[PDB]
């Protein structure tokens, strides 16, 4: 409900913003809800447009999502590494299922958490049913292993980790730390608050 | 069970109710215990007592025919409401035997009904609506000796009779009184 | 194992018991159905013993007008003599019938409640069936009151009046008013 | 729902509109819905500002109505013959129910239908069963019959039938091609085909 | 949904406007709903505002309301007779329970109706059963005679007549056809129609 | 079927419970229960086990009738909880044997009841409300000896005893023990 | 969800538009729905619209209807017959039911269909039981076999086709290939694709 | 849902406003809902809005409201008390509960209602079983407890009367006419009306 | 819920858009929900308004896509084919049962995915049971073996595939990842990351 | 549901707003509903925008919230304390659950309330079963354990008390005053009315 918008004075003219705007016209794109495929294509829309409007400069990806479908995650994910542009991510508080990979696909050197956040890693699940003739969920079986494996890959890829570590770390959920997250190769530093009342 | 119980001591004094909304499963009941009653003792008479808003014509049918083709009379009383099948069934008792309790009400009115489908399939329907109601008139003027244009024109829409007004229109033979039976 | 269906559950073989005592219940809302196994009953009852009473405890917020008269008629065409008992609660269709009792033999225990009122019912459908539902409105409500009025010893014109609401008595005001013949007591 | 807007041109400045906008600039008023007290507001409305923008000019009124409230076309039809400008109908598809007596009760010499139009004719309903005393009922079918016998007080005087006539009538629900709707007095005129070829 | 905006020229500039908008420019102000507590305030607001806006010239209520809460009813009421400006009232179709009572509550003079429109009265009803301890709806109960005697006194105020009457006439349902309502002094005439062609007669 | 069989046998010992909310329903093979029992042996007492939330007041003035009618005594037995009709109906057994088990407890409270229509049918209920409020509590006030304006002061809200308390109140004439 | 906008440039001043805008500003009519009374009105206020605004010009309604309520289907037919302006039908993919008449009912020589599209006929149905007195259901019959026999009456008159035929091959739902639909007489011209 | 919009003119320019909107440039706040969370931020954002824009000018409050949250009462409440300027309260038509304690929470001599305005005063209701350990629960109902001191508390300080006694009379619903609600000590006068006949 | 828009400076003056917008702009039309009827139009609509605003220039199509009525898929089909314009068809993530033969349908040559993105085909489906008479299902399911054979046959012209042999892989739900597909021959090339790293 | 706009005068220009815009423009956040995921993002970016517009000037947020997910609780401490503006913390009327560190966690010196406010405090709850297999419901209650050390860890920060203490006192619902919150270390002053008499 309740985000105020706001007026930015300057010589050129007068215009009317929301902080979700100004944050994108900063290029920082906000990632926050569940990873449900309109959401997803919402995300590659604002990535394609940011690049198309300046190739050269970097785009930052603020992250605070509870998680989100396998399906959607690979799109967002090859929008990011395919754009021009240089991928900051950050996470804000929570990084969950698809969103922590995308976390830890940010270009390497940027990507980032503040130190009260919280990454979570978990192999592609599947609540609701499938119902369905054998043969039809052996098909479906198949995909989800090709999804899993997937996923580890490229975690792998960009963790540095084994793919086989990670499918034995991931297997069941794996929680960390900032600090952990770190450690684990997700993300490149841990931001430190820049309060002005430091020195 | 106790009003299985009740119900069941008096099937066997030859009396049975037609209590409800006659649906197949109501009309099927009644056929047996007909039946049932007819093949024990085809000499002695049948009483049918009626209290129901009446239903489904095609199950009311059954136990028309049911009543007709019993080597027994079949003597109906109507109590409380005897109303569209119930009335039907009511006059469709056997000559000189059907009887209303004095404060019981009769309806009488055409049949209700319903449409659907492709235009093909309700033209279809509406061929059997026309078969159907002309049936049905034909019947209730033979039962009650009424012209079946007045029987066609009376049951356009809902019509109320009192036991008094039943009795002269030829629903019923008798009216029924006091402690010390009586009739009409 | 044992001790199963002489009457087959327990709150029936108590109802059974008390059927062949003579005694029957008028205990909810009267329907058809309730109105049927009640009609039943008293036949049942009428044909196992002529001469002797039959005793009806009610204890009813009323109901169906139709299924009501169902039982009156019944009651009325009964040979033998019917006592009525108000307990608890004597309502509409319910007050009707305990005041429809033989006369004299109509009892109110003495904390039960008689509630009187003009019927309540709905009008449906196209105007012409309005019309139509209106007229039987008229009728009903003429002859209901006549009989209360025939009931109780009062003029039609006060039944009208006091009906026009809920109209509620004691025991003691009942019997004043004339819905019943005694209160008992002890 | 896709209904798409568009711009017109001028000299003086340059203005969005819809289709209903634009009929509405024409003084047409589109009667469209079932006719539920919500609606017949806007209907009256409606009326009653293009009356004052102009009390000279002719009103036109659409009609295409699958039917509606009785309490509602009172105040509707009140509204038509009150207004100081001139009512012109026109059924486009159905008037049905109340909608018909609308249809009937534009001006003389101005109501009109499309060649397939359907009207339909019918005594007042109520679905929906009304609980209560027997006081209380009798007091509504009292006004239901009112409101029957007004219905058709106000057809005979816009037809020009008598009321005992459209009683007998819509006894039963009546249905009417535009030519029989002519004959029966509730159009004066079939709209011919306007088509250049 | 549809109900069209259309535009105003003059010479000052140009204005988008809907009816009721437009009605709203001329003072007049809109009831056609149930009047709910939302609705009431609506209208109070409005009658408030037209107030402020000009207080000397006549604000005008269009009433086509098929009924609504007495608790709104009598803030609605108030401040109808509170506000500086002369308030007309105007039965377009129905007036119903609440609706009448303002209806009536117009100025003396300036309280009108369509010739088929329709009044209806009635006492303060509850629908919705309200549950609990006997003391509580003792309260209640006290709380709704109260409304009831104050709705009997405000129309009788009104209409002319003893409140003692009005509660009998409306201890059911009253239904009153324009002329009917001008008899029982709801309203003072009833409106005639004015169409340019009828005007020969 | 089992539980009315043991229920039944019980029946047999002159024993019937009240373990539920009063309804209609539940009321009416109550009093069915005594009028049975009292014809069965008129002069042997009847014992009724109270354990009940309470309920609606026609129905258990039907019991209570019933109860005061009866040739016999009436016994009641309050165990686990007897609330507003289960008080009352406990209070109104037969002097003397009016028993509470120790861990028993007894509500008293005023009515309750609901408010529905036209303001005309409204004021009759209330008038109602009046006349029952004036008569329960001369009931409770009969019973347990107390003067109606502590009953009425008391009852105005939920009023808990334990067994113990219901006894000093005058709701019960003995606590049974072991 | 998302229907995007857009903006033209010009020397008079620079307008925000959709593409169905854009389509109407064109004379096109978009028939895309289930032709419910609601969306039939739109239909006929954009129509009439249309002819208000230059009488002359040709109007253009594109069709992927998958069908419709009968009662509406007459009104649209009357309007699109009515109005001054030629009526150019083109059936996009689907036309059904209802639209099938209307595809069949624009001005002759300028009804289209793209390759793949489908026509589907039906003689009225009527989902949802009517309830009733019998007498008022005969009449209900009596209105759908005149509701019918008009479906029949009107195809016929645009097709070239004779009624009875009509009847006999709607008896049961018809399905046709534009090429079928052409033969038939419900459009004239089958698109050809005009890619580089 | 019908609020109509208007225009106003004058030679700075021409401004479009609802009614609300108009009566809030009026430095009037409309407290017309159920007192939920929601709105009562609502009714604090604009009075510490109006604060900021203007300290020094009174803000007035016009009260119909059906009642409401205790826990968001006392914001509001403190809220009032906290701004610079001078709170009017008017009850146009009920003040319950909560919304009884604002209107008598306004500044003294500024406490207004129509005359037949209707307020109502209740002790801290709960409707909704809160489920719980008794732990929970002892610690809830003591929280009900010194909500309901602290409501009965705040209405002493303002009315004048003693707390013990505001408990005595609202320990049940109690209602008061505006005259009645004036004699209590609620608000200081009660409007009369100001039509020029 | 949240999508941001922004602001183009520019000489000429300012303008306001999304991102879908500013892809449309770009000749980008966005296919990214489930393909019911209501999408298909939009996507008909904004392939025929491209072609009108610049015949020339290629359109490109972003697929991301769960799947979709085969009902709609041949108008889309038949439109992307029919326009002037060339149509550039890339697979961003998913393309799924219509969506697959619309991403194959795109003109020869530039038919893309992103490396990872995933191509599922399968025969058309009818959950939902159609009830009715023998009659009427034999109709039924002719037209859905009419729509089948379709679905077959463009594919393989747009593939160079044998139709029967899309039957045999089809008949149960197949699954190509990018490589896979462009081997199928529904994309002609994957596209490679273009990071400057 | 009714919350007015109004103008701003000024020799520039005439600028629209709400009060929550306006309470913006003064770089006030507010802090009224449940702290659910779509809120805290909306708080966060809203802090984040303020930080950017002007990095030097302080940041208020006003609080009056019922509580909320301890998930994002973390996510808008960490963006308070990481801006590189202060934060002043007021507490209108309720702080509770998560609210309650948020308005401890403002910068010290800057944290208060008004005199009726109330703080709640309570260890993270979990209303809805969590279904699973052992496995997976030891690493949740693990989790959970970590999410309440870290709450108590956090707050031991702010108000200068022991972590072990925190734990103690929160073990169940604890209630305070804005006096008791004080003493508590949860916020610095308690404010006083303002009122000009």
């Amino acid at each position: 409900y309740i985000l105020p918008s706001f007026i930015e004075h300057s010589s050129f003219g007068v215009k009317e913003s929301n902080p979700y705007n100004k944050l994108f016209e900063e290029r920082i794109i906000f990632l926050g809800v569940q990873v449900d495929d309109a959401s997803a294509n919402d995300i590659m829309a604002q990535l394609l447009v940011l690049e198309s409007l300046d190739p050269d400069r970097d785009i930052t990806m603020y992250i605070n999502s509870p998680g989100g479908g396998f399906t959607s995650l690979m799109a967002i994910y090859d929008t990011m590494q395919y754009v021009r542009a240089d991928i900051q991510t950050v996470c804000l508080g929570q990084a969950a299922s698809a969103a922590a990979v995308l976390l830890a696909a940010g270009t390497p050197g940027k990507r980032m958490a503040l130190p009260n956040a919280r990454v979570l890693i978990h192999q592609p699940s599947l609540s609701g049913v499938i119902q369905g003739q054998f043969s039809d969920l052996e098909i479906q079986a198949a995909e989800i292993e090709r999804m899993r494996t997937l996923m580890e890959t490229t975690l792998a890829r960009h963790t540095g980790k084994d793919a086989g570590v990670i499918r034995k770390d991931t297997d069941r959920d794996k929680i960390l730390t900032a600090e952990e997250a770190k450690d684990y190769g997700i993300i490149d530093t841990v931001l430190e608050y820049r309060k002005l009342s430091a020195q | 069970s106790l009003t299985d119980s009740v119900y069941e001591r008096l099937l066997s004094e030859r009396i049975i109710f037609l209590g409800s909304e006659v649906n197949d499963e109501i009309a099927n009941r009644l056929c047996a215990q007909i039946l049932l009653l007819a093949a024990e003792d085809a000499s002695k008479d049948i009483s049918l007592y009626i209290n129901s808003p009446g239903g489904s014509i095609s199950a009311g049918m059954a136990i028309y025919d049911t009543m007709v083709l019993a080597p027994c009379d079949i003597a109906t009383y109507a109590m409380g409401m005897a109303a569209s099948m119930g009335e039907f069934l009511l006059a469709a008792g056997t000559k000189g035997k059907r009887y209303a309790l004095p404060h019981a009400r009769i309806l009488m009115h055409q049949p209700l009904g319903g449409v659907t489908g492709s235009a093909a399939d309700i033209a279809i329907q509406a061929e059997q609506f026309a078969v159907i109601k002309k049936e049905m008139f034909r019947l209730n003027a033979e039962f009650t000796g009424q012209p079946i244009e007045r029987i066609e024109a009376d049951s356009d829409r809902d019509r109320w009779f009192t036991a008094a007004e039943a009795l002269e229109y030829g629903f019923v033979d008798h009216i029924i009184t006091r402690a010390h039976v009586n009739g009409e």
